[PDB]
C-alpha cells in the first residue's frame, strides 16, 4: 500500500527546509 | 465587499508597521528559558516565561554566524520586518525582538497544542471535515497575506500550531516576503514545492495555493502527493505532476486537489480571475462558514490535552544546548536593521 511505502521511507520525520 | 474593505483596513495597519517597524523591545535576560519547543534548518525555538510578566512565550533563537553562512540574511530581515506588521487570528503574534552579540531572538506567543505534524503522523490521516477546517482557515490566512503582496513560502505541517481551542496558528515566516512581481529564490519545503520553483522560473503567490493542495492531500491521506527517500526524486515527481488519490477521497475533494495542484499557471485555483473564490467557492467547501471560521466560532474536531500554563507535552523532546553570548558582536552590519 502506498501507506507502507511512506511508512518505511526515509522522510517521515519532520522535514526542514532547504535553501541555496 | 465586506471582505474588499476589510482587507483594505487591514492593509493600511500593515504598511504602518511595515514602515515603521518595532525594533529592540525587551532583552535575553527578562526571560527565563525553559524547554526547546522545536529546531529547524535555521532556529531553535524554546519556551521561555517573562519574568516580570510571569507569561510564557516562544522564543526563536537565530545564531548570526549560520544565518550568514547559508545565506539567510536579507530572509531573516523579511522574517522579521513582516512578522511583526501582521495581525491575523490564525498568525502567530510575535510579542517582542531583540539582538545581542551573537543571536537574534524572535518572541511570540507559545501556542501550545504542537505541531499539526505530530497530530497528523500520530493520528495516521485526518477525515475530510478534520482537514477542511484547517484548510479553511489556511484559506483566509493566505487571503489576507496575499492581499498585503506578501508571498508565504513555507507552508506544511511542521510549520502550523494547534492552539488551546483546537485552531491553527501559522508560524516560521522564514521565506515570507514583500513583493508585487515575481522572485526567484528557491527554497522552501521539497514535497511542498511548485513545479515553477523547481524548474528555475520566476514564481509568484501561486505557489502558495500549490502548497496548500499538498497539505490539503498530505492531512487527508496521511502521506504528502509526492514523496520518495531523496529530494532530487521527489522533484522528478512533482514535475511530471501526476497525482494519484487514496480511494477514500472524495469525489469533491480530488476535484479542489486537481486545481490546486495543477502544472498550468492559466488553471491554478488560487491564481484566476476569480482568486480565492474559486477555492472559497468550490463544492469540497460547500459546509464552510467563511465567516464562522475567521470569528473562532466553529467548534474544532479535536482540542489538546493541557495540563498546565508552561505545560510542554504537545512537543517532541530536544537536545538542549548552551546559549552562549561572545564578548565580541558578530555581524552588527548585516543585521543592523533588526
Ligand atoms: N509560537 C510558537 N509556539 C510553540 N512552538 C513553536 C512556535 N514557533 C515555532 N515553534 C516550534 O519551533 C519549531 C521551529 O520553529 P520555526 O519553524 O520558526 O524555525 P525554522 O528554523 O525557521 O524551521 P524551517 O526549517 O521549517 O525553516 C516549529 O516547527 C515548532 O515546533
Ligand atoms: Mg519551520
Ligand atoms: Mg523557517
Amino acid at each position: 500500500t502506498t501507506y507502507a511505502d511512506f511508512i518505511a521511507s526515509g522522510r517521515t520525520g519532520r522535514r526542514n527546509a532547504i535553501h541555496d | 465587499e465586506s471582505v474588499k474593505e476589510f482587507l483594505a483596513k487591514a492593509k493600511e495597519d500593515f504598511l504602518k508597521k511595515w514602515e515603521s517597524p518595532a525594533q529592540n523591545t525587551a532583552h535575553l535576560d527578562q526571560f527565563e528559558r525553559i524547554k526547546t519547543l522545536g529546531t529547524g534548518s535555521f532556529g531553535r525555538v524554546m519556551l521561555v516565561k517573562h519574568k516580570e510578566t510571569g507569561n510564557h512565550y516562544a522564543m526563536k533563537i537565530l545564531d548570526k554566524q549560520k544565518v550568514v553562512k547559508l545565506k539567510q540574511i536579507e530572509h531573516t530581515l523579511n522574517e522579521k520586518r513582516i512578522l511583526q506588521a501582521v495581525n491575523f487570528p490564525f498568525l502567530v503574534k510575535l510579542e517582542f525582538s531583540f539582538k545581542d552579540n551573537s543571536n537574534l531572538y524572535m518572541v511570540m506567543e507559545y501556542v501550545p497544542g504542537g505541531e499539526m505534524f505530530s497530530h497528523l503522523r500520530r493520528i495516521g490521516r485526518f477525515s475530510e471535515p478534520h482537514a477542511r477546517f484547517y484548510a479553511a482557515q489556511i484559506v483566509l490566512t493566505f487571503e489576507y497575506l496575499h492581499s498585503l503582496d506578501l508571498i508565504y513560502r513555507d507552508l506544511k505541517p511542521e510549520n502550523l500550531l494547534i492552539d488551546q481551542q483546537g485552531y491553527i496558528q501559522v508560524t516560521d515566516f522564514g521565506f515570507a516576503k514583500r513583493v508585487k512581481g515575481r522572485t526567484w529564490t528557491l527554497c522552501g519545503t521539497p514535497e511542498y514545492l511548485a513545479p515553477e520553483i523547481i524548474l528555475s522560473k520566476g514564481y509568484n503567490k501561486a505557489v502558495d495555493w500549490w502548497a496548500l493542495g499538498v497539505l490539503i492531500y498530505e492531512m487527508a491521506a496521511g502521506y504528502p502527493p509526492f514523496f520518495a527517500d531523496q529530494p532530487i526524486q521527489i522533484y522528478e515527481k512533482i514535475v511530471s505532476g501526476k497525482v494519484r488519490f487514496p480511494s477514500h477521497f472524495s469525489s469533491d475533494l480530488k476535484d479542489l486537489l486537481r486545481n490546486l495542484l495543477q502544472v498550468d499557471l492559466t488553471k491554478r485555483f488560487g491564481n484566476l480571475k476569480n482568486g480565492v473564490n474559486d477555492i472559497k467557492n468550490h463544492k469540497w467547501f460547500a459546509t464552510t462558514d467563511w465567516i464562522a471560521i475567521y470569528q473562532r466560532k466553529v467548534e474544532a474536531p479535536f482540542i489538546p490535552k493541557f495540563k498546565g500554563p508552561g505545560d510542554t507535552s504537545n512537543f517532541d523532546d530536544y537536545e538542549e544546548e548552551e546559549i552562549r553570548v561572545s564578548i565580541n558582536e558578530k555581524c552588527g552590519k548585516e543585521f543592523s536593521e533588526f
